[PDB]
């Protein structure tokens, strides 16, 4: 059915746990992504309730040394607070690392998307760090941003997708023009940029995958996988575009129940030169769901170089893999050893903590102190910030043969060219 | 094989007002015939130091809870073993004991001690969820007493319906030190524990003893007898 691995050559081996905000009086149900990182620079970007936090990179990772407990959580960490007078309900950067999106809900007012240039995190002379423009989604409610995603070649480009089902995409240069829309009645709730970032894929609540252009003029439907009935009706929850007739389509309930979990499902597709069908695997529940009162969220990323998929879910203390085979086409879940595993950990008060926000680092450059005697070379790290305010590091050791080195050494912050307000 | 101890065990009882301590031999333990001979075939002669205090509690009727520390070789695989063997029904095919071991090598040390005392229960079957274990999905174990590493454990509870938890009746995390000073053990533990029945007979046991390692044994074992003995 769903294939598997017993993986020996890949293992998460976890850094100290760095508590980042102060635990919250009730879990965080909503819909959220709150951690973001600069590859380039090496910093670390974090948002809650109560303020966003900048760190160096290097600040929030700490190996644990023999004699430690390795359950211990450091208390803080020095980095900066910015703050903010609304919560925060996601983060992003674009592709130049050098625009923080923030976006906002406000009782009040609704929402906004606040975008800040990095630089001035940077400017000593700043007292307070301002963003240089807004965007005010007239939406109340409706206005939750529910996935935003910046272009990975156009560093003025970002797509942004809101509860009420409209969708947008918008240019921020100096300001922020809004260069195509498209309304509610479309019913996207997800979305994600093409590899090279020449097409946006949304996802939407009928169960298709529809391609577009950036100027939003469509280009192709995928349709709701054939093995969904009538009766069972569901969604794209969350997208990933792999490659260009590859992608990870996660589905859930159309109608928003909490309790039938998603799947992941893997789908390959024909070429003009093809009039195959669309091939989708179902995967199901890769990260398993102990949660059933928060809204589904898949975190998904890919590694080329490894030819993987990182997931994490919000119903799930546990991220999980689907790899290419050696096939080359199609994908099988890494099972790891007990102690080589990424999960988050129990609350001091017993309960699970759960992902609102999932990075990888790959400006890492400590090496892993193995024992006493033994040190492999630096591997980039998965980061994890939890409900519980906690951030949760792990080393990811790809022992598999042929894997390059993935390690990027960060550069400098240059205040040239910092926007203003 | 035991390892020699002039010091005494330490003993805060879960009931202050209800000594019952100390057994001098295995015949006072009103054991079933078929364990005693176990026991026997062993040639385990008295108890152990640490099984004197160890075994009435966890014996009792009905059963307590136990946090106990002793050094190596006191003779705790030893009562522990016998704690799920005196709990087992061989009749009902499928898990009733789950002994947590911190390693793949020891949970296979000790299953040895398990299949050689209760060498006389007919039917008596192990599994072992550990690394590398063959098990399809779909499937339900019917062997009595579950072996294994935290994760894989959990694995089985949960995710792959593989244990009814809610059917164990002895719950035993072996080495709770070394436990917790391995990723991911500790949180793995503890969540496998919370889905236990109320009912269910928990047992903890270490060497050490570091206040991370007491504060974890209280999440893990609720109203505990406590058993400590001075290392020699
Ligand atoms: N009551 C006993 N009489 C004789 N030998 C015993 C007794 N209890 C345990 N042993 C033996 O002594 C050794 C240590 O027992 P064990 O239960 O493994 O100690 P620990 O678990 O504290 O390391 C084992 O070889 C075991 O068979």
């Amino acid at each position: 059915m769903i294939p598997e691995r017993e993986m020996k050559d890949f293992q998460f081996r976890a850094l100290k746990k760095v508590r980042i905000f102060d635990s919250p009086e009730e879990l965080p149900k909503e819909r959220s992504s709150l951690l973001a990182v600069s590859n380039k620079y090496g910093l670390v970007f974090a948002g809650g309730a109560s303020g966003l936090q900048i760190f160096p990179t290097k600040n929030l990772l700490i190996q644990n040394k023999p004699g430690d407990d390795p359950n211990k959580i450091v208390d803080k960490v020095q980095g900066l607070l910015v703050p903010m007078k609304f919560p925060i309900h996601h983060l992003a950067l674009s592709c130049d690392n050098l625009t923080l999106s923030a976006c906002m809900m406000s009782s009040e007012y609704g929402s906004i998307i606040a975008f800040f240039d990095v630089r001035t995190f940077s400017n000593e002379a700043k007292q307070q760090k301002r963003p240089f423009a807004y965007h005010k989604l007239l939406k109340d409610a409706g206005g939750m941003v529910i996935d935003m995603k910046w272009n990975p070649t156009v560093p003025s480009m970002v797509a942004v997708c809101l509860a009420d089902g409209s969708i947008a995409v918008l240019q921020v240069t100096e300001t922020v023009k809004v260069c195509a829309t498209l309304p509610s009645t479309v019913a996207v709730t997800s979305v994600c940029w093409s590899p090279k970032g020449k097409q946006l894929a949304v996802g939407k609540q009928n169960g298709t995958v529809v391609q577009y252009l950036p100027t939003l003029q469509e280009k192709k439907v995928i349709p709701c996988p054939p093995f969904y009935e009538s009766d069972h009706p569901v969604r794209v929850l969350d997208v990933l575009w792999i490659g260009t007739y590859v992608f990870a389509i996660v589905y859930a309930a159309a109608d928003g129940t909490l309790e039938t979990s998603p799947d992941v499902v893997m789908a390959l597709l024909p070429k003009k030169e093809e009039k195959h069908p669309e091939i989708f695997v179902n995967f199901m529940e890769p990260c398993y769901g102990s949660c059933t009162e928060r809204q589904h969220h898949y975190y998904l990323s890919y590694i080329e170089e490894w030819d993987l998929v990182l997931a994490a879910s919000a119903a799930s203390t546990e991220v999980s893999i689907l790899a290419r085979q050696s096939d080359q086409i199609n994908w099988e879940s890494w099972l790891l050893e007990d102690s080589s595993r990424a999960e988050l950990p129990v609350t001091d008060k017993s309960d699970d903590s759960l992902p609102m926000g999932v990075v990888v680092d790959y400006t890492n450059q400590v090496e892993i102190t193995i024992s006493d005697e033994k040190t492999l070379p630096p591997a980039p790290v998965l980061m994890l910030l939890s409900t519980d305010g906690v951030l949760c590091p792990f080393y990811m050791i790809n022992q598999n043969p042929g894997v390059k080195s993935l390690i990027k050494t960060p550069e400098r912050l240059s205040l040239e060219g910092e926007r203003q307000p | 094989n035991l390892v020699d101890n002039t010091n005494q065990v330490e003993v805060l009882q879960r009931d202050p007002n209800s000594p019952l301590y100390s057994v001098k031999s295995f015949e006072e333990l009103r054991l079933k015939p078929q364990l005693l001979q176990g026991v026997y075939a062993m040639g385990f002669n008295r108890p152990s130091k640490i099984q004197e205090n160890a075994l009435p509690l966890m014996l009792a009727e009905p059963p307590q809870n136990l946090i106990a520390q002793s050094q190596s070789g006191t003779g705790k695989t030893a009562a522990f073993v016998l704690a799920m063997l005196s709990q087992v029904e061989p009749a009902n095919k499928y898990p009733q004991c789950l002994c947590l071991s911190p390693t793949y090598e020891l949970a296979l040390q000790t299953g040895k001690v398990i299949e050689q005392m209760g060498k006389f229960y007919p039917e008596l079957k192990l599994a072992y969820a550990v690394r590398g274990n063959k098990l399809e999905r779909g499937q339900k174990i019917s062997e009595q007493i579950v072996i294994g590493t935290p994760g894989t454990v959990l694995d089985w509870c949960s995710k792959l319906k593989f244990i009814d938890p809610k059917k164990i009746k002895v719950f035993v995390l072996d080495e709770a030190d070394v436990m917790i000073a391995t990723q991911g053990h500790q949180d793995q533990s503890i969540r496998i524990q919370r889905m236990l029945p109320r009912n269910c007979q928990m047992l903890l046991f270490s060497a050490t003893f570091e206040d991370s390692v007491w504060k974890f044994a209280q999440k893990v074992v609720p109203d505990p007898n406590v058993i400590k003995l001075k290392r020699e």
